[PDB]
């Protein structure tokens, strides 16, 4: 029993939304509809600053 | 010469030798069984209920 060597995916595969997703998520940019965009983990350090209604 | 033809010696010896290749094939045989990949079930695609594909 040889190690089977399946076929390989087709073209259309789900890294390209994830890769343009990821990049979009940083390096600022501008909105279409929008001003501005803000990094991930920038956004998140803003939102524990200005913190969240509790209760 | 009494009982024996001629060539009773070398087919004594040639007896002897694959006997005792016999011995080493078994035990080869056994181990070689005992590690296949159809014994342990490896490298074979397991058919499911419904044929999920990760
Ligand atoms: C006495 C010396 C050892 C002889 C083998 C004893 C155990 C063999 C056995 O139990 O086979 C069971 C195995 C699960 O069943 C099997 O895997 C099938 C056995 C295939 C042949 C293995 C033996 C070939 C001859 C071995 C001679 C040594």
């Amino acid at each position: 029993p040889f190690t089977p060597q399946p076929a390989p995916v087709t073209g259309n595969t789900y890294r390209t939304y994830v890769n343009d997703a990821r990049t979009l998520l940083n390096s600022y940019g501008y909105t279409m509809e929008g001003k501005v965009h803000i990094p991930i983990d920038r956004a998140m350090d803003l939102i524990v600053e200005r913190g969240l209604p509790v209760r | 010469a009494q009982i024996f033809p001629r060539n009773a010696n070398l087919l004594s010896r040639l007896s002897i030798f694959a006997l005792v290749l016999l011995v080493v094939e078994g035990i080869l045989i056994l181990g070689v069984y005992f590690r296949s990949n159809y014994f342990r079930q490896v490298n074979v695609a397991i058919e499911q209920p419904v044929a999920f594909s990760h």
